[PDB]
């Protein structure tokens, strides 16, 4: 499982850049009952390579999705880690929900002032104000499955075959479940420059928000799912793409591209493969980005593209 | 003839029923606004445990909204700034709101009563022709003293919204930074 990956971030027409993006290649050592069962023989077969990848789009300031970039896939090893020293196909599904759900949970407190934090002991105080916040859109992938966690609207969508799979759902105040959890909660949702909690945030989950609590909630969407022959790319991006950008669209410009620079350069010797940025998936994550902003997005734009095939003939 | 708010009719909550037989007063006299065609207007209040005199000393400073308020990235007054009636502020808000930026105008500033008015005059946003005002009451309570700060707006409704969005909208900003304005000057005060 060599990863493939490219990414741009771009500030753009913004007077401030609060996108942010991780990524962590070889990052975790997945215990291979978390991913499936024994069946008919491979016993060195112990764990999966894990690589994370993790889009952070903030608002009302930098400094949560900073932290995020900065904190959450550690966040995220140690709750597998308590896994490991603790140790069915329908189990999996909830063990990674509720693995995702406590890492979300956790940063959220962290940031919140809430839960203490690591001190090179463990230190009580908020990360940024109580008004600042981020989306969080992240995306495990090992050789035999892919997990995506999501809280916010940025998006995680996978490409398999010629159809475009959305892993998440954009968490939107007006989306209908969403409005009558934040009023069955109490809140409010107005439609002021778009549908927003008390009028304020347009967004119905985030991680931060302190100000918002309980109406804006950091728990995440959990999806698990098998990889196929047939996948073909993953992207993850902030709706800095997707809201001038259509997911069917953004998919197949990034498979074009990709095999154009196969096409045109041949592919890298295995042996540099995976260390790094890999070119064809940079230059589709640059061609994305420049058509958002062709588009006329005035907001910060974050992409990470995928390659999920192991090679690319022709 | 012209319409008058009437938020001396009701006691805002937050505020006790013996509060209020002080407070109804400075409602008549600092909170009562000539209503224009299609407009909105709301009343709240906020009980701080610290002196009238600390309390007003951080809300007088029209410099440094900030201090006390939410949403605010920067504040730029004038290169002569006097603190004057009718100097202007520039507001840069933070991002992910229904607003970009404010510009507001000093229209009260009463260091003897302890009142602060404000209009805000153009800026990227939705509350337009906003007014407001803030206005603070020392209580003793036989030893214990604190305070109780009275802030009333008027807006105009935006089109496409109604009166009941935007009290909704603009009493939770005013909540929100009320709290603060709490949380400020109750750290100043043992
Ligand atoms: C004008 C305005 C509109 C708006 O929708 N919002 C979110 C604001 C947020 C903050 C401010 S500000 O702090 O510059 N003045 C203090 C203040 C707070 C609340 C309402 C008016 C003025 C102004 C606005
Ligand atoms: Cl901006
Ligand atoms: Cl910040
Ligand atoms: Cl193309
Ligand atoms: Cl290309
Ligand atoms: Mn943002
Ligand atoms: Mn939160
Ligand atoms: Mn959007
Ligand atoms: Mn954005």
């Amino acid at each position: 499982c060599i990863p493939l990956w490219g990414t741009v971030s771009i500030q753009g027409n913004r007077s401030e850049m609060e996108d942010a993006f991780a990524v962590s290649p070889h990052f975790l050592k997945l215990p291979i009952k978390m991913l499936m069962g024994d069946h008919e023989e491979s016993p060195s077969l112990t764990h999966l390579t894990g690589h994370f990848f993790g889009v952070y789009d903030g608002h009302g300031g930098h400094k949560v999705a900073d932290y995020c970039r900065d904190r959450l896939h550690f966040a995220l090893a140690e709750e597998i880690e308590r896994i490991k020293d603790e140790l069915t196909g329908e189990g999996r599904q909830v063990q990674w929900d509720k693995v995702f759900t406590s890492c979300f949970l956790t940063v959220d407190g962290e940031i919140e002032g809430k839960i203490g934090r690591a001190v090179v002991d463990k230190v009580l105080e908020a990360v940024a104000s109580e008004t600042v916040g981020s989306t969080a859109v992240v995306a495990l992938v090992c050789s035999s499955h892919i997990v995506v966690s999501n809280c916010g609207d940025s998006r995680a969508v996978l490409f398999r075959g010629k159809e475009a799979m959305p892993l998440s759902v954009d968490h939107k105040p007006d989306r209908e479940d969403e409005y009558a959890r934040i009023e069955n909660a109490g809140g409010k949702v107005i439609q002021w420059q778009g549908a927003r909690v008390f009028g304020v945030l347009a967004m119905s989950r985030s991680i931060g928000d302190r100000y918002l609590k309980p109406y804006v909630i950091p728990e995440p969407e959990v999806t698990f799912m098998p990889r196929s022959r047939e996948d073909e790319c993953l992207i993850l991006a902030s709706d800095g793409l997707w809201d001038v950008m259509n997911n069917q669209e953004v998919c197949e410009i990034a498979r074009r591209r990709i095999l154009m620079w196969h096409k045109k350069n041949g592919a890298p010797p295995l042996a540099e493969r995976g260390k790094g940025i890999d070119p064809a998936c940079q230059a589709a994550a640059d061609y994305l980005s420049m058509l958002a902003l062709q588009k006329g997005s005035k907001d910060n734009i974050s992409i990470i593209v995928i390659d999920l095939k192991a090679q690319r003939k022709f | 003839r012209p319409t008058y708010t009437t938020h001396h009719l009701a006691i805002p909550s937050g505020v006790t029923q013996d509060e209020f037989d002080e407070l109804k007063q400075s409602v008549v006299e600092f909170h009562t606004y000539q209503l224009s065609q299609n407009q909105c207007s709301s009343l709240l209040a906020q009980r701080i445990r610290a002196p009238n005199d600390v309390v007003w000393s951080i809300v007088r400073r029209f410099d440094q909204p900030q201090t006390y308020k939410h949403f605010i990235k920067s504040c730029s007054v004038s290169d002569n700034f006097t603190m004057a009636v009718g100097s202007t502020r520039d507001v840069n808000l933070i991002s992910g709101l229904p607003a970009a930026t404010s510009t507001e105008r000093l229209d009260i500033l009463d260091d003897d009563r302890q009142v602060l008015g404000i209009s805000i005059i153009g800026g990227e946003h939705r509350l337009r022709n906003y007014r407001s005002v803030i206005s603070v009451h020392g209580f003793n309570r036989d030893g214990a003293i604190c305070t109780v700060a009275l802030e009333s707006y008027v807006v105009d409704v935006p089109e496409g919204n109604t009166e009941e969005d935007t009290r909704l909208f603009a009493d939770t900003v005013v909540k929100l930074n009320l709290q603060k304005l709490v949380s400020v000057a109750e750290s100043q005060v043992i």
